């Protein structure tokens, strides 16, 4: 019995918030990427940085509150407190920035600890660790879209922000930078999210409304019972019913689950490798194809060109502002433009 | 009267008050269905009468 | 605005209408009294 | 040559979706 | 313990109210404390938008919807619509609150002190769901009395002061109406007219005298099939089609309620008529024309010959031609050639729009109306920014034909998805299996295998 | 002022805990 | 039996392989058309005037296009939202030049879909089932309403309605941001809600199942094979399941009974597709997403700009360049 | 990609083989004390039991 | 321990969370970030 | 086009007239448990 013997046992004893070795990495992390967007939401700025309010205390509302990316000068720094930039004064790593990186790592690392978690428990009840597996997938999308991404550009600054509308413009500059909806992998990690919404509903549905009546009440939740032997609802019935409907239908219970872990776990891997491409502009943004002949032919047009068009008032329209380090100025007569508007 | 009127309305929303709280809980009390069937009756016939009152005088203040 | 005569009770006038809403909370601290039997 | 592609590959859809409902394994209650 | 708890009812708290179905009494109460509900919101929402009213500014500037209905019926108003005694609005609104009363009483009574059931104590007044006699007996009654409402409305516009016309001569006015629609050439002419563009429905409808007569042949209907269920009981085609239960008489309202949100949606998106701009704000059409116009005086003011300027697109920038030839507004607002409404019909000649009368006779007041609706066009964000949605903050404005559109979908909508529920569940409750498939008895274990 | 609304919508707000509150001292019949 | 009878058995048999029932007799045919239309069209139409400035958008497969950027095209804005059957043309050719097969499709698609839902409820019925699959699939319905035909009606024109491609949804979905800010719209917050749960909760449910499945089965063989079809016995632990479950959060944040937690599953997406379909209904009737625009100003009065008057300025990118050759008036009211 | 791929490749694995005795399902007789709360003072160790 | 109902607690919880959000309410019309 | 709209309207009538005599002959007694 020694010592790592004895704090294996504590770390594992059967409590109503099971701690574990994972939670020596998960606790801290979490709590502090928690508590650090908490703190930066309420209390701190985005006007050296970006020029921007992002906090309560400057009358930000949960929509619009943020953590902002840092300053595109400071590249790729880690942003350590005690580092070369903020030499050790809090106050001025929250106003270059230092909240973002804080909350990026401590958050992957909490993440590794949530995965470490999952096959921690699984291990110690006696589980395969499928959902350990599936959360793969979350883990693929944070790291591609907050680290890889900003890494293959100029800066931090290119991540998304910690916020509500900060995260909606990162979708806008997608589709005006990077043409994101044309790219097969983000139409394909949409079919996965889609799909998977799909499942759930349509598999929670099904088996609602195929129970047997193991009660005589008029609320049917009371009449399982956990422990029970018998499934709850009718696999033979539920398979005419969709086989008629919808002319297929699932006959088997496991490849059906596993089904919905495939799907939606899939999905995001897909979505991910297309932002790896865009961490260096490597984007599904044109059709050659269609450039030829559009230039060649006034005519021809197709909903293709008409959105490249909003592409690029999107960019003009937004850049002087979303990239304020550029220093843009577009006088008036140079903004992209239709009739009237 | 501007204050006989102000006066019936103050009243009106006093009794108003004191029967949206009085009414439901005398109903659901069964120790007292006959010591209070009295009361929500004169509070019936007072409230009737305080809403007549304020519809008249409205006509000599408004 | 309401005629003079009912000013005073403007501010009561400014509270009724979200009276409706609050007979649906009350049926929750009802049924929270007796248990959600 | 691009758009008969897309057809051919469209028109092999279809054919999977008559064989996969009226030539599936038939589920068996075993 | 009288139901009141699962066990005994079969139904769970947070379905607390299916306890009711066989508790007529206890249901009665349910139904007049709510009715209580509906009734202190009229009186308790007027008398807010009274207290918050400013007779200079437009209803539509200040987020009413019940004063324009008051108004409508020709209360409070004059000329233009313009506001001449707030007294009608503020009765509406305390005789309103003060009924609300009474029902609540009744209903609270009804409900915790009353007999939990009705037929015991009367048999007039209580009934069995599955009595198809009893049933349209209590439907006979309520058709006569919304037969009578639809007629108070008539006795409104015929005898006690007529309504709110927006198409009358001048600018619009309260006005009295003496000769009504008879004909059911017109009347019905409405019903299968084609709901698409240019025809809408019965949300055509653009004149007071269609209004007023169609509520007589309403009025009469209800009346009418009144007495026709309260001396008949139904046929055998019908007993046959129908699901008789209460669930099931629910799930048909719902479906009624449902159809009926989405035409009142609709009439308060299009209908300048019974929903007048001067009240709610131009509509969504209205105001898009009222923009081409503007830009029509303004330029042709500077000495541009508006029916021969050539857009960018080869179509003309003020006018051009609908698909049928009719003469329109151009640019994007193409699309609402159907508009009509009493500040453009003046320029209206037998080609559509006169360009003699646009380069001649466009007064002073079409041009403020025009101006007043084009900046009041139904476009707002949810914390009423008026505007496109880049405006800046500034307007507090969203119209109220958008706040009332919006809502009515909303409640349409759910009251659809409340059919498709209690519809089915009245269904497979009849037939016996809402709780579940009996395992002893699977219908589908006794079927033919498909393949 | 914004007193008044606030309190008449405090007490307004109390009026039904209330009752059910009284009901329950009174063993009535919730 | 009668002849009629004979017939409405074979209807209403719960026999035959795909299931027929009264709503079929109305799906089967509004369908066929609906897909026969747009397939013919996908391939072959020459190009619509969408916008009613005789400006054509080529949308099929023939004229140029490959299978995203193709579409059918939605019918012009000179016909807002008048009806324009085949037989209201002078020709087929004027047919196709104005967007006819648009409205062909959506109308027979549309009524073709509710007899879908409504043919689910049926069987249902004949099967003995509860009812209501169909209430579920109501909100990817409702979903396909809003963009086919209840935002052209509050717009006015079907050529607002959303084009039938890859690229003309993408079209539809730029234009809706700069016209209504529908990412600031709390409904579609919770279509997203909706959406991002529902997959979350799909994988969960996936992973938890097949995570506690009963060894039935040696390493070289498919686990799918411990499971057959009708067997009476459950083939996984819940028990095992929710000890997992349990555990990784805490003991109530976890399901052990069956039937709550497939409500769930249930409730959650449909919930939540119902909230963003009645986002763009409502928003159908220009009621916007939330404007804070310039809403932070500093205590002279300059203008603090946050996140939001930076997606402004992207929608007013969308706004300037959208449908350019199209307002001659400087506000875009519909 | 292929990093970010293999990273999947690496859970995988890993995976099968700290949970290889389960991999094709979990024990049949599994008892309901094992996982159920309370029951040991330590998780899936039943030399605790009480 | 146990005295103080349970429906007693959540109604005042309840009320107590209605005022701190209803006063976040009215700061977006008040004050900073209400535009004026 | 008038040979067509006809053919029309007398395809789309015959259709609507199934469907509504057939949920009127006696729908609700097609089910597999209780024939009212
Ligand atoms: C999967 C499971 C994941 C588990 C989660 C674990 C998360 C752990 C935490 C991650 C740590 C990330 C820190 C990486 C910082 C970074 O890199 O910081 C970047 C620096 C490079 O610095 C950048 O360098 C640039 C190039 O400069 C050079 O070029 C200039 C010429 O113009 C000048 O000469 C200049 O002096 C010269 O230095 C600019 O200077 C930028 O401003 C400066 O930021 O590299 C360095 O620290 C290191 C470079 C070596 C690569 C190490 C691998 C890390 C990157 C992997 C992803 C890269 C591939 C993604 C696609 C790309
Ligand atoms: C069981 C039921 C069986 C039903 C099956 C048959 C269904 C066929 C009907 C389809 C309706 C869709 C087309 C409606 C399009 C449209 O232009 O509809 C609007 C029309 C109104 O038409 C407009 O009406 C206007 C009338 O105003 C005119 O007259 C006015 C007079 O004041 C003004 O002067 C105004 O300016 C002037 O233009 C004009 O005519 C416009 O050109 C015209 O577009 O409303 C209408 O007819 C009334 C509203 C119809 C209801 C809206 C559809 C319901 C939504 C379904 C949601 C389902 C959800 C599914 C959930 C899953
Ligand atoms: C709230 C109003 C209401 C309700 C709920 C009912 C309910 C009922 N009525 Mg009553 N009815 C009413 C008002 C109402 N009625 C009024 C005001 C009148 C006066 C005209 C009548 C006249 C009347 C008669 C004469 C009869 C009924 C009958 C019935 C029963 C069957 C109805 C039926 O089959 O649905 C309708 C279902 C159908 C399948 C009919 C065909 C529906 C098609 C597809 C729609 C289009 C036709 C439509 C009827 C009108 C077209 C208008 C057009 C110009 C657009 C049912 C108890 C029947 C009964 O049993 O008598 C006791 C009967 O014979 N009612
Ligand atoms: C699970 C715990 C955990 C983890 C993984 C992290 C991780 C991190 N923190 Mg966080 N942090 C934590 C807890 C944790 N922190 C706690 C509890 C607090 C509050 C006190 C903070 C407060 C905090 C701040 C304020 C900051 C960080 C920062 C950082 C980052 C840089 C850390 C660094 O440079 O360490 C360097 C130090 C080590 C790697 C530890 C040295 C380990 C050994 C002892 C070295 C010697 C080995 C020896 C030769 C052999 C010994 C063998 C053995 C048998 C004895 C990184 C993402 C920075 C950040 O996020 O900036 C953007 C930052 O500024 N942390
Ligand atoms: C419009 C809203 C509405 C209405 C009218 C009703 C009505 C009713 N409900 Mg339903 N209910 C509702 C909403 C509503 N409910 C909601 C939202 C829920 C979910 C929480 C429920 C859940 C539910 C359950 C679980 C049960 C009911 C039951 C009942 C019935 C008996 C209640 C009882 O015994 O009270 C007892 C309560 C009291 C005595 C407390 C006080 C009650 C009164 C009404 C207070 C109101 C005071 C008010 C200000 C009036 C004074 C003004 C006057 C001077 C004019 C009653 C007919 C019961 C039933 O079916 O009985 C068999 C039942 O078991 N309901
Ligand atoms: C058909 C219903 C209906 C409609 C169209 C309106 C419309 C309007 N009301 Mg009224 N109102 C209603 C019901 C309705 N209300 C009810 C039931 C109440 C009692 C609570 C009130 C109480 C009320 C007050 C106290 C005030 C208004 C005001 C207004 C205006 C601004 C609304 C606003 O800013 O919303 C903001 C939008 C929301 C809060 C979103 C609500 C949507 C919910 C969360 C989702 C839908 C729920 C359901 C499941 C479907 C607008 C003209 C204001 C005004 O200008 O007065 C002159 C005002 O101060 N209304
Ligand atoms: C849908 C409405 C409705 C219905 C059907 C009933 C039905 C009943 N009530 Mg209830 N009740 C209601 C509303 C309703 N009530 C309301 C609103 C109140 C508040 C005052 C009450 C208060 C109440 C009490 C206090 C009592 C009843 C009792 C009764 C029973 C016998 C009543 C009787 O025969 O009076 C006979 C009535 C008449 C012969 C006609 C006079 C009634 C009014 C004045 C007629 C007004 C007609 C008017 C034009 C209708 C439109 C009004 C408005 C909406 C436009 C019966 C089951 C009694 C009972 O069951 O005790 C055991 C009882 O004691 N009710
Ligand atoms: C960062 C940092 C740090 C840490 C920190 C911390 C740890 C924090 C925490 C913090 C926290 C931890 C916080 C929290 C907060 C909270 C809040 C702010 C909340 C709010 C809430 C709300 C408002 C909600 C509400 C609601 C709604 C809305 C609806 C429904 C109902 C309810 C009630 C739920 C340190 C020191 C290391 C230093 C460095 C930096
Ligand atoms: C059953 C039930 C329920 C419900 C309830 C109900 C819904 C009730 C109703 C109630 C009602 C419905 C009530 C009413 C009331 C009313 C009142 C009480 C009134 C009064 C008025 C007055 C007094 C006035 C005054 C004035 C004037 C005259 C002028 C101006 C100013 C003023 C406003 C001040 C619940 C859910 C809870 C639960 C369970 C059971
Ligand atoms: C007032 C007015 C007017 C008039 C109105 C009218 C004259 C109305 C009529 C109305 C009507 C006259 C309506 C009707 C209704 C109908 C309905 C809505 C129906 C429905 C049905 C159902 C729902 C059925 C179902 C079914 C089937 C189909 C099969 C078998 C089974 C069952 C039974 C389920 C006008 C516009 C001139 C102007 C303004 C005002
Ligand atoms: C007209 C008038 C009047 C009347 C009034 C009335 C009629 C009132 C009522 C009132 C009411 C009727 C109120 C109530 C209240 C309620 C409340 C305030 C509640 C709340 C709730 C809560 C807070 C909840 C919570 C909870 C629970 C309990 C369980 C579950 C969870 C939760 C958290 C949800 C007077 C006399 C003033 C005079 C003047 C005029
Ligand atoms: O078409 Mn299609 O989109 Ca509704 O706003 Mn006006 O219009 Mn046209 O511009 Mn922007
Ligand atoms: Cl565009
Ligand atoms: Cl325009
Ligand atoms: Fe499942």
């Amino acid at each position: 019995r020694g010592w790592f013997d004895i704090l294996d046992d504590w770390l594992k004893r059967d409590r109503f918030v099971f701690v574990g070795w994972s939670g020596i990495l998960l606790f801290p992390c979490a709590y502090l990427a928690l508590g650090g967007w908490l703190t930066g939401t309420t209390f701190v700025t985005s006007w050296y940085t970006h020029g921007l309010a992002s906090s309560y205390l400057e009358g930000c509302n949960f929509l619009t509150v943020a953590v902002s990316t840092p300053a595109n000068s400071m590249g790729h720094s880690l942003l350590l407190l005690w580092g070369p930039e903020a030499q050790g004064d809090f106050t001025r790593w929250c106003q270059l920035g230092g909240l973002w990186t804080f909350i990026a790592l401590h958050g992957a690392f909490g993440l590794i600890g949530f995965m470490l978690r999952q096959f921690e428990i699984a291990r110690l009840v006696g589980v395969r660790p499928y959902n350990a597996i599936a959360f793969s997938a979350p883990i693929a999308v944070f790291v591609s879209v907050f680290l890889i991404y900003p890494l293959g550009q100029s800066s931090w600054f290119f991540a998304p922000s910690f916020g509500v509308a900060a995260i909606f413009r990162f979708l806008l500059f997608f589709q005006g930078f990077h043409n994101w909806t044309l790219n097969p992998f983000h139409m394909m990690g949409v079919a996965g999210v889609l799909g998977g919404a799909l499942l759930c509903a349509i598999h929670g549905a099904t088996v609602e409304n195929t129970l047997f009546q193991d009660g005589e009440g008029a609320s049917t939740f009371r009449a399982f019972n956990p422990t029970q032997a018998e499934e709850t609802y009718s696999m033979v019935t539920a398979n005419r019913f969709w086989s008629q409907i919808f002319g297929i239908a699932f006959s088997n219970k496991r490849w059906l689950h596993f089904f919905m872990l495939f799907v939606p776990v899939t999905g995001l891997w897909m979505s991910a490798i297309g932002v790896v491409g865009l961490a260096l502009n490597l984007r599904s943004y044109d059709f050659i194809s269609q450039e030829i002949r559009a230039a060649e032919d006034p005519e021809f047009e197709t909903f293709y060109t008409k959105n490249l068009l909003l592409n690029e008032g999107i960019r003009a329209w937004m850049a002087p502002q979303d990239q304020p380090h550029e220093n843009f100025v577009f006088p008036e007569e140079v903004l992209p433009r239709g009739n009237a508007l | 009267m501007t204050i006989l009127f102000q006066l019936a309305l103050a009243a009106l929303v006093i009794l108003s008050f004191v029967m949206v709280i009085g009414v439901p809980v005398a109903y659901a009390s069964p120790q007292d269905w006959d010591r209070s069937k009295q009361l929500i009756f004169l509070g019936s016939g007072l409230w009737i009468a305080l809403v007549l009152v304020v519809g008249v005088l409205n006509f000599f203040v408004v | 605005k309401l005629p003079e005569a009912y000013a005073i009770f403007d501010p009561l006038v400014d509270v009724l209408p979200v009276i409706p809403v609050l007979f649906l909370a009350l049926a929750f601290v009802w049924q929270a009294a007796v248990g959600f039997r | 040559m691009e758009t008969i592609t897309y057809v051919f590959i469209f028109a092999c859809i279809i054919a999977l979706f008559f064989f996969a409902i009226f030539f599936r394994e038939p589920p068996r209650i075993t | 313990a009288t139901n009141r708890d699962q066990e005994s009812s079969g139904f769970a708290w947070w379905a607390g109210n299916a306890r009711l179905i066989n508790l007529s009494g206890k249901l009665l109460g349910a139904h007049v404390a709510h009715a209580g509900l509906i009734v202190f919101w009229a009186g308790a929402m007027t008398l807010f938008e009274l207290a918050h009213f400013i007779p200079e500014k437009p209803m539509y500037e200040q987020g009413l919807i019940l004063i324009p209905h008051i108004a409508t019926l020709g209360w409070g108003v004059g000329p233009g619509g313009e506001v001449v005694d707030t007294f009608p609005f503020f009765v509406v609104g305390v005789v309103h609150l003060i009924s609300s009363a009474v029902l609540g009483f009744g209903g609270v009574y009804h409900a915790i002190r009353g007999p939990e059931t009705l037929e015991e104590y009367s048999s007039f007044f209580g009934y069995d769901w599955k009595d198809k006699n009893k049933m349209t007996t209590i439907l006979g009654f309520h058709l006569i009395v919304l037969g009578i409402g639809a007629l108070l409305l008539v006795a409104k516009a015929m005898f006690f002061g007529g309504l709110y016309d927006t198409w009358a001569p001048g600018g619009g006015d309260v006005r009295v109406i003496t000769n009504p629609t008879l004909d059911p050439r017109v009347i019905f002419g409405y019903l299968l007219k084609s709901p698409f563009g240019g025809e809408g429905w019965i949300v055509s409808v653009n004149n007071l005298e269609d209004v007023v007569g169609g509520h007589i042949w309403i009025g009469l209907i209800c009346i009418a099939g009144g007495i026709w269920h309260i001396l008949t009981t139904p046929f055998g085609w019908a007993r046959r089609a129908f699901i008789w239960s209460g669930e099931a008489y629910l799930s048909y309202s719902l479906g009624a309620l449902s159809m009926m949100g989405f035409i009142a949606t609709c009439f308060v998106w299009f209908n300048n008529t019974v929903y007048p701009s001067e009240f709610y704000g131009p509509t969504g059409p209205e105001a898009s024309q009222a923009q081409a116009m503007t830009f029509l005086i303004r330029d042709q003011k500077l000495g541009a010959n508006v029916g021969s300027a050539q857009g960018p697109t080869g179509l003309g920038k003020y006018l051009m031609r609908s698909p049928t030839g009719e003469i329109i507004f151009g640019g994007e607002t193409m699309r609402f050639w159907d508009f009509r409404g009493p500040w453009l019909e003046p320029l209206r000649g037998p080609n559509g729009l006169d360009l003699n009368k646009i380069k001649n006779d466009i007064q002073p007041w079409q041009e403020r109306r025009a101006a007043e609706y084009m900046t009041h066009a139904p476009l707002g964000s949810l914390n009423s920014v008026g505007g496109v949605a880049t405006e800046i903050n500034s307007v507090n404005f969203v119209s109220p034909r958008s706040w009332l559109a919006t809502s009515h979908f909303v409640l349409a909508f759910f009251f659809l998805v409340g059919h498709l529920w209690h519809a089915g569940r009245a269904r497979a409750a009849a037939a016996g299996f809402e709780k579940g498939i009996d395992r002893e008895s699977e219908p589908v274990l006794s079927m033919p295998s498909l393949d | 002022e914004v007193i008044a609304q606030l309190t008449m919508i405090a007490m307004i707000g109390i009026a039904g805990p209330m009752i059910i509150f009284l009901l329950a001292v009174r063993r009535g019949n919730l | 039996a009668n002849l009629w009878e004979r017939f409405c058995n074979w209807v209403t048999s719960t026999d035959n392989r795909l299931y027929v029932g009264w709503f079929g007799v109305i799906m089967i045919p509004t369908l066929l058309a609906a897909t026969i239309c747009f397939v013919i069209a996908f391939i072959a139409a020459p190009p619509v005037d969408i916008d009613g400035i005789r400006e054509p958008v080529s949308g099929s497969l023939l004229y140029g296009n490959n299978i995203i950027t193709g579409a059918v095209v939605p019918s012009s804005n000179a016909i807002g939202l008048h009806f324009y059957p085949i037989w209201e043309a002078a020709s087929l050719d004027e047919w196709l030049y104005n967007g006819g097969p648009y409205q062909l499709i959506i109308f027979h698609f549309l009524l073709g879909a509710s007899c879908y839902m409504g043919r689910q409820w049926e069987l249902s019925y004949r099967l003995g089932m509860r009812p209501w699959i169909c209430v579920a699939y109501s909100a990817p319905l409702a979903s396909a309403f809003a963009v086919f035909l209840i935002y052209p009606i509050g717009q006015g024109s079907f050529s607002d309605g959303m084009p039938l491609g890859i690229s003309g949804t993408f079209n539809f979905m730029i234009v809706f941001q700069a016209e209504h800010n529908i990412l600031m719209h709390p409904f579609h917050q919770l279509g997203v809600a909706g959406v991002f749960g529902g997959a979350l909760f799909c994988a969960m449910h996936g992973s938890l199942v097949t995570s506690s499945l009963i060894r039935e089965t040696t390493e070289t063989e498919s686990a799918n094979y411990g499971y057959k079809f009708g067997q009476e016995e459950e083939t996984y632990n819940i028990v095992a399941a929710h000890g997992y479950f349990g555990r990784l959060i805490f003991q109530y944040a976890s399901f052990n009974n069956s039937r709550s937690l497939h409500f769930f599953l249930a409730a959650w997406p449909v919930v939540g597709v119902w909230f963003t379909a009645l986002g763009i209904s409502t928003m159908a009737f220009n009621l916007n997403g939330f404007n804070f625009n310039h809403s932070v100003i500093d205590a002279k009065g300059n203008v603090i700009n946050t996140w939001a008057d930076i997606i402004n300025r992207a929608n007013l990118g969308m706004e300037v360049m959208h449908e350019r050759n199209a307002h001659n008036f400087p506000l875009d009211l519909a | 990609v292929f990093a970010l791929l293999f990273f999947f490749g690496h859970i995988w694995h890993g995976a099968r083989t700290l949970f290889r005795d389960v991999f094709s399902g979990i024990d049949p007789e599994l008892s309901p004390e094992q996982v159920e709360w309370g029951f040991y003072q330590k998780v899936g160790d039943v030399t605790t039991r009480r | 321990g146990g005295r103080i109902p349970l429906w007693i607690v959540a109604t005042v919880a309840g009320m107590g969370v209605i005022v701190i959000v209803g006063l976040f309410f009215y700061g977006a019309y008040a004050g900073l970030g209400s535009s004026l | 086009m008038e040979t067509l709209k006809i053919t029309v309207y007398i395809v789309v009538t015959f259709f609507v007239l199934l469907f509504v005599f057939g949920f009127l002959s006696g729908d609700p007694a097609r089910n597999p448990k209780r024939k009212d």
